[PDB]
DNA sequence: CTGGAGAATCCCGGTGCCGAGGCCGCTCAATTGGTCGTAGACAGCTCTAGCACCGCTTAAACGCACGTACGCGCTGTCCCCCGCGTTTTAACCGCCAAGGGGATTACTCCCTAGTCTCCAGGCACGTGTCAGATATATACATCCTGT
DNA sequence: ACAGGATGTATATATCTGACACGTGCCTGGAGACTAGGGAGTAATCCCCTTGGCGGTTAAAACGCGGGGGACAGCGCGTACGTGCGTTTAAGCGGTGCTAGAGCTGTCTACGACCAATTGAGCGGCCTCGGCACCGGGATTCTCCAG
């Protein structure tokens, strides 16, 4: 028993829509965040909670974009989304 | 009723007195000196409680993962008539165990590790137990631990703590185990203290410790030396790059970028055991082994006093860590020495670590070193094979080291032990020394009734 | 002296009119502030905080819940045309989405 | 060799192929093409650099070595990405 | 401990009680209404605070912070908010 | 002769980049202006800088419109502006 | 009839087709569909609504009659819409 | 009394230390504001004035033209990276758009 | 009887001289320079506020105004601003 | 020299006292009662400075566009000598005749209209001039118009002002006049203020005026009649409801929605003149009827007396309005009456001018109306032919209203000319006629010289 | 492919003009100097919470292979833009005329901030208990295949 | 076209756990009730600037319609993405110990706001010779088409 292409996925967008929870794995994350503030001071210790706040706001953000990428997409009459209508989402958004 | 050898005069003494416990209706704690075989002491007095008593009930047994398979193999030796089983294993597994052995009630001890019983909490919770053994008892000494909150939902006619390292820390550290046994006595910490020269006046009614020294004439004593040793010039390099914070050291370029250091003592620590512990410090990306290696660190440069030892008879060796990285550095040497070895940690899986302990202490084995990690190695597993015992790292705590030395100075040790401990001399292992010493002070490894 | 009275009670509401009236004289908006201020915006700020609780209870209703949750709240801002271009710039933390697939990507019939 | 048996990858990899179909999930995507896993990972270390920079800022301004809660929340606010939930 | 917070969740918590007597509500998302609150405080006192300054006066009054609920909320809340800012502070002058 | 289909299209590009000039006409706007005004309020009067200041403000927005939208249709592989992409443009920025 | 010769428009058709063709071209639009001029006049109708709803909301707070240059700054600025050259 | 030195004069630049301290006190920023507070604010806006009036200079000369109008300080802003960064949300009246066609609408 | 208006336009006339000596300006260039210095002026001054309410003080200083700088301005901009107002003080300091 | 006819004694004294102007230097004005031929005195004054001074230097006139045709006529009747060219047209034909004509020098006067002077200022003041006539001078009183300020830049021997209406609103407009003809005397409206019982003391020098009712006593005099109108019953409504402010009226549905008034003076009085002027006010879209037109307007129900002038005799009539659109309607009357008129109007081309004033005033002429515009057919034209002028309207400068009444009362002119004036009773037009009386109490139409 | 013709801005030199820089006068906000009182620097202390390591469990991600829906290059199609010229209407600019209403200053007197004093709302605290969680079970959905 | 087979999804019931919910004790911002002195409101004055609309003149909008550009549907082709297997991996959860550094209280003294007094930068008013808009002369040089 195979399911065709894209039935999973449809599955998928539904739960994940429904759901609430953060999607990135938290160690993975709070290294990356401590990574990239060496550069600007350094030895700086982080608050438990300043960490959630950063990923709260980084997936928020992702998945906003990911929302006019795919209107993006469609314009286009394609259901693939690729590296274009992010940057054509980028740009008419000003950033 | 024991069928297959005889308890000792003190082993008797203590049946006794955990059977006039049980006859007062009260709880305890049995803290021999560890090698003084607590283990038979507990089996013999299960086996009163129902060839005397005729209580078959349930009796539960909670002990550390590396030591689940000696106690059912005593209890399988000593007394044949209790029914004991032994929960372990897979999600699976242990629906299977508990659907099919468990429920149906048709055993009279359980035994299992501190995380098959947080895992199976409310199972265990149906039935009423009888006794309830706790072993290496220090487990629960903080009484804020998951473990320690749900030991004390349990419903119990008996506990029992046994434990060789009574004291650990602090007086609340105990305060915490009296209050699992009688907490309608030690209501509180508050309490606890000011009762506290208030030698033993609490203690007696409630703990009975002997001394190998005292019960055991025939053992021979341990005997302990430090070997204080330099920095290699590449450790005395990195030691001081590490106290300025300049290490640098970045594998993708960027001119060696910045290591972060927020806790700089660990850093500290890790140099004195090895340099290679540092990323990009090995000499060559490919690597090559070789003396190289060997000439890099202080503690190896010393450690070559393993080829005296072989060639002194089979001084068989075990050699303790604190960093499960330093046993695979040890593992190499061993490897390119073509050296005959066994190694346990937390890693390994629980059918191999018993056959290690097996196959190290046959009479006729040949396997020269064991490389124990000191956390998973150093608590219950028995070792009494071998002669010489190395503490490459030093401990915060004092207690922790001191077990890990009993894992072969116990009954049926036929030679005296050596105590080897290495600590690199201008460095912070001489803090970390002299802390650990401070707090056996306050213990005083006090011999009681 | 007299026994004293709030003076949310004398206005007819639940927040707070003396606590309202210390934040805007010491948030340096104006170097004086009107007796009428404080007793207009504590009713705005009490309005608007019942427009999106009773909202919110509605969607912890239908969900069989007796308990609010920040999936719930947002539920109520992003079906509401007005309360989602007031909000239209915040983040809600434990806020999920709406649920909605483009018509295109949907199985063929 | 024990000693090199483990291999470590660069921080941003660590935001998973996985981790990203999932917020593509919640954000509608049915269909993803196997460049855009590399063009999310620079999106994102952007939009991170700017909300620490600021972050760090406030945090600089106070005499402080710890980055709290309010000093994320106040450089969103700044750049009109208002959180809720975290105080203030 | 030895240092208060004030919050706006107890007054939250009294108008929930009127709107739906049965429900309750959760830490996560009180902590989300007093944010609410704040973020909306801010927004209508700084639109007050500019309109006296052009207008060249001292005082914020009643009459400022109507017109930046005019400014601010969108037309049917508007209209509302303002008829319950009204009938608060005939009210508040009757007993006064 | 007849120059070809879009080729004065160009200059007239060329020409309305390099100017500053208004484009609407200014009579026509000011009765616009004072129409949608009579639903506020009745009876205004207005100075006449407010309605230049009206003026330059709402070409600046349609000018920008119209780039944002002309993106759009190069990106749907097109070269004619259509109703469609102006609401795309609309809708990614957030109107 | 000489009194009837003369008929109105609406005036939302005083923007005519020619000047909605001038502003695509400066911004660089090559070609236009004939649909775009009734979309257009939507979209300027509802900026037009925006700002003056709120120009007018200044100059009542105020008590004039006249709105002025300021009163339609300071709307375009609270809107994001900042313009140079007409003071403040 | 001694002779009075206005406080540019003391800090050494052109725009108005007395003014932007006035402007300060009654605007509303804070309950106290120092003494150094002006100068540093004072250097600062006419750094940023020089960075623009420079560039629409040489705009001006590019047109051979001897006044600055409104043109030449559009062309300068959009066409620095920094000051278009700065000002990415300003209209500027009688400005003009940067010259620019997108590449595939140009004839073959 | 007919009331003063000030401006900036004497100080960027000033200005102007020392970039480009000989060049001039127009009276629509001369209201737009006026609306930027006040722009400026205004994002500067509103950042410099609200640091200081954040942590608590009542007074602004050199060293909000030096923070709210890094805060608005572009990064190469930031830097050269930095230098020029940390001078003007080192210099006014010297000679108050 | 003058050929095809014999000037009036006071036209010989008229020329004397421009010639002993020239003779003294000064330039002065000449302002004779309208219909007096100041034209004629003018076109003498020219060939006197060809023939007698052998000046046949390039000289200009200005006049308005209604009046070109008739000056150029004139020069080719009375003084052949002089080589008179005109200026008007398109600009390829103001391009041409600059050209091919004004520059190469062939010609001694020049006359053009005020907008082609503002059109080809450049070309003109190339050129060195005699002398500078400007006709209907009033058009110069304020000083701030571009046509005032382009006047002053030319290079003049000589200066001249006809106008018949000298004095027009106040004391400075007339000083106005004086700053373009001796700048250097009448150096300001302050110095002119105090000199000022001052009366013919500043202007006899530089003024000559004489009235008809002197010196042409064959002239009959005008009979003057006021006739006030009530509102239509429609008309009463809607005043009413433009007062209220509630005109509503919106075609495009809206329920009405509402017409704006930020002048209501200016509602009011096209209401008094006719309802129709107003959007959705005439019964019935298709329109068509007509009767009702005559009905819903207080003046067109009098207006009816047409019908009685018609069947008087001749009394041919002029009809004035300050409105084009009430000219629509009363066309649209005239037309549905089948009448036989003319009509004149700021829309007119030049040539149709010209052709519409010569068919009615041929002496075997059909047309009973002529429709003139107040502010283009008010001024310059000559229209002896018809005995009868009706003012619909009344304009807010009692001078204007004069001038028009004048078209017909000119030498000429074999008959009495009979003046009605049309005011609705209770409305916004008592003021507007008080207004205007008010302001011809100051004038008092002085005599002078 | 490409010469030729012929409409496109493009320099060039003259002509006039009200924009911009200069100065005048004199207005009214900056600076000097003194004084007051309290923001904030600073030292010290306490003790919370942020950092490392390992032990142990098992969800999770890794890579492998399989096979199909859909990415996107050509073609034909035939409608609706672009460009021209024509005729046509209304925008721009100049003109006068009136009087709405921005603006000034002046007067008077209601409003709010200040102070001190006072006692009850709101803070954190600690504890019982019930919405919520999730375990097992099944019943009904919807997808997929092949015939 | 649509029969069973297979799968994930729904919800029925049970027992279970840990965030909510009450009330307690406690203490510091809200509230009383006068005096203070300015902002605010309202009168009245003056005269800047906005609303009509004719007259005249050009320019820009409008109409119509020849003709070739681009929009768009369809086909076929082919490799990049979905899917599921088994496999290996590190995230997570717990636990130990340490000590950096957030936080507080009590103390002391540089700083800024304030006042009154004096004087000069900056305001508006009145000015004018020179920047550069405009017109009408010729220069290449854009583009296009029929040889
Ligand atoms: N009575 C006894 N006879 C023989 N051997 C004994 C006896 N008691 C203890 N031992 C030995 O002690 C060793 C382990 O002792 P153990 O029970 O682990 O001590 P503890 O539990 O105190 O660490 C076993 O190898 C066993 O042979
Ligand atoms: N001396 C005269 N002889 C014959 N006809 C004359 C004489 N003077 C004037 N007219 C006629 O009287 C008419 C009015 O003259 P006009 O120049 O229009 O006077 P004004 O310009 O002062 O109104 C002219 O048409 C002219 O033909
Ligand atoms: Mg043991
Ligand atoms: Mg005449």
């Amino acid at each position: 028993h195979r399911y065709r292409p894209g039935t999973v996925a449809l599955r998928e967008i539904r739960r994940y829509q429904k759901s609430t929870e953060l999607l990135i794995r938290k160690l993975p994350f709070q290294r990356l965040v401590r990574e990239i503030a060496q550069d600007f001071k350094t030895d700086l210790r982080f608050q438990s909670s300043a960490v959630m706040a950063l990923q709260e706001a980084s997936e928020a953000y992702l998945v906003a974009l990911f929302e006019d990428t795919n209107l993006a997409a469609i314009h286009a009459k394609r259901v693939t989304i690729m590296p274009k209508d992010i940057q054509l989402a980028r740009r008419i958004r000003g950033e | 009723y024991v069928k297959w050898g005889k308890l000792r005069d003190y082993q008797v003494r203590g049946l006794n007195w955990l059977i006039s416990l049980y006859e007062n209706g009260i709880n305890g704690i049995l803290a021999d000196e560890m090698g003084l075989g607590k283990t038979l002491q507990t089996i013999s007095l299960l086996g009163y409680m129902k060839h005397y008593r005729n209580i078959p009930g349930p009796h539960m047994v909670l002990v550390p993962k590396s030591t689940l398979h000696n106690w059912m193999s005593e209890f399988k030796r000593w007394v044949p008539t209790l029914r004991s089983v032994c929960l372990i294993g897979d999600k699976e597994q242990r629906a299977a165990f508990v659907r099919d052995v468990l429920l149906p009630g048709e055993w009279d001890v359980c035994v299992t590790s501190y995380e098959m019983l947080i895992k199976e909490k409310s199972v265990f919770k149906k039935f009423n137990w009888r006794y309830l053994v706790i072993d290496e008892a220090h487990r629960i000494k903080n009484e804020k631990s998951k473990l320690s909150e749900i030991v004390r939902e349990f419903k119990t006619t008996n506990r029992l703590l046994l434990t060789g390292t009574p004291l650990q820390n602090n007086l609340h550290e105990l305060w915490s185990l009296l209050n699992f046994l009688l907490p309608d006595v030690f209501n509180s910490a508050d309490d606890f203290d000011s009762w506290f020269e208030r030698l033993h006046m609490v203690l007696r009614p409630f703990l009975l410790r002997r001394i190998k020294a005292d019960v055991e004439k025939s053992l021979p004593p341990k005997k302990e030396v430090k070997i204080y040793v330099g920095l290699s010039k590449m450790q005395r390099e990195w030691y001081t790059r590490i106290l300025m914070k300049d290490i640098d050291i970045l594998n993708s370029a960027g001119k060696m970028d910045k290591m972060r250091l927020l806790n700089i003592l660990m850093q500290l620590r890790k140099c004195c055991n090895h340099p290679y512990l540092f990323d990009g410090a090995e000499p060559g990306p490919p690597y090559t082994t070789d003396m190289h290696l060997v000439t890099n660190s202080g503690k190896m440069v010393v450690l070559d006093k393993l080829l005296p030892k072989l060639k002194e008879q089979g001084s068989r060796v075990l050699i303790f860590s604190q960093m499960t990285r330093v046993l695979d550095i040890l593992e190499d040497y061993c490897m390119w020495r073509n050296y005959e070895y066994c190694r346990l940690d937390g890693q390994t899986p629980h059918d191999e670590r018993q056959d290690s302990i097996n196959a190290y202490n046959e009479p006729n084995s040949t396997k020269f070193v064991f490389m124990l990690s000191t956390r998973a190695g150093g608590l219950g597993i028995n070792l009494a094979t071998a002669d010489v015992v190395i503490l490459y790292d030093s401990d915060w705590n004092p207690q922790v080291d001191l077990q890990a030395m009993d894992r072969a100075h116990r009954i049926g040790q036929t030679k005296t032990v050596r105590v080897f401990r290495f600590i690199t001399d201008n460095t912070v292992e001489e803090r970390i020394v002299e802390r650990a010493e401070m707090k056996l002070r306050l213990d005083s490894i006090v011999i009681q009734q | 002296r007299a026994k004293a009275k709030t003076r949310s009670s004398r206005a007819g509401l639940q927040f707070p009119v003396g606590r309202v009236h210390r934040l805007l004289r010491k948030g340096n908006y104006a170097e004086r502030v009107g007796a009428g201020a404080p007793v207009y915006l504590a009713a705005v700020l009490e309005y608007l905080t019942a427009e999106i609780l009773e909202l919110a209870g509605n969607a912890a209703r239908d969900n069989k819940k007796t308990r609010i949750i920040p999936r719930h709240l947002q539920l109520a801002v992003r079906n509401d045309e007005e309360l989602n271009k007031l909000l239209g710039r915040v983040t809600i933390a434990q806020g999920g989405v709406l649920p909605n697939i483009q018509s295109v990507l949907l199985p063929k019939k | 060799a024990k000693r090199h048996r483990k291999v470590l990858r660069d921080n941003i990899q660590g935001i998973t192929k996985p981790a990203i179909r999932r917020l593509a999930r919640r954000g509608g995507v049915k269909r993803i093409s196997g460049l855009i896993y590399e063009e999310t990972r620079g999106v994102l270390k952007v939009f991170l650099e700017n909300v620490i920079r600021d972050a760090v800022t406030y945090t600089e301004h106070a005499k402080r070595k710890t980055v709290t809660a309010m000093d994320v929340v106040y450089a969103l606010k700044r750049q009109g990405r208002t959180l809720y939930g975290f105080g203030g | 401990r030895k240092t208060r917070k004030e919050s706006y969740a107890i007054y939250v918590y009294k108008v929930l009680k009127q709107v739906h007597p049965d429900t309750g509500i959760s830490s996560k998302a009180m902590s989300i209404m007093n944010s609410f609150v704040n973020d909306v405080f801010e927004r209508i006192a700084g639109e007050a605070s500019r309109l006296a300054h052009y207008n060249k006066r001292s005082t914020i009054t009643s009459r400022e912070i109507q017109t930046a609920v005019r400014l601010l909320l969108p037309g049917e809340l508007a209209k509302h908010a303002v008829s319950e800012g009204t009938k608060a502070v005939t009210k508040y002058t009757s007993a006064k």
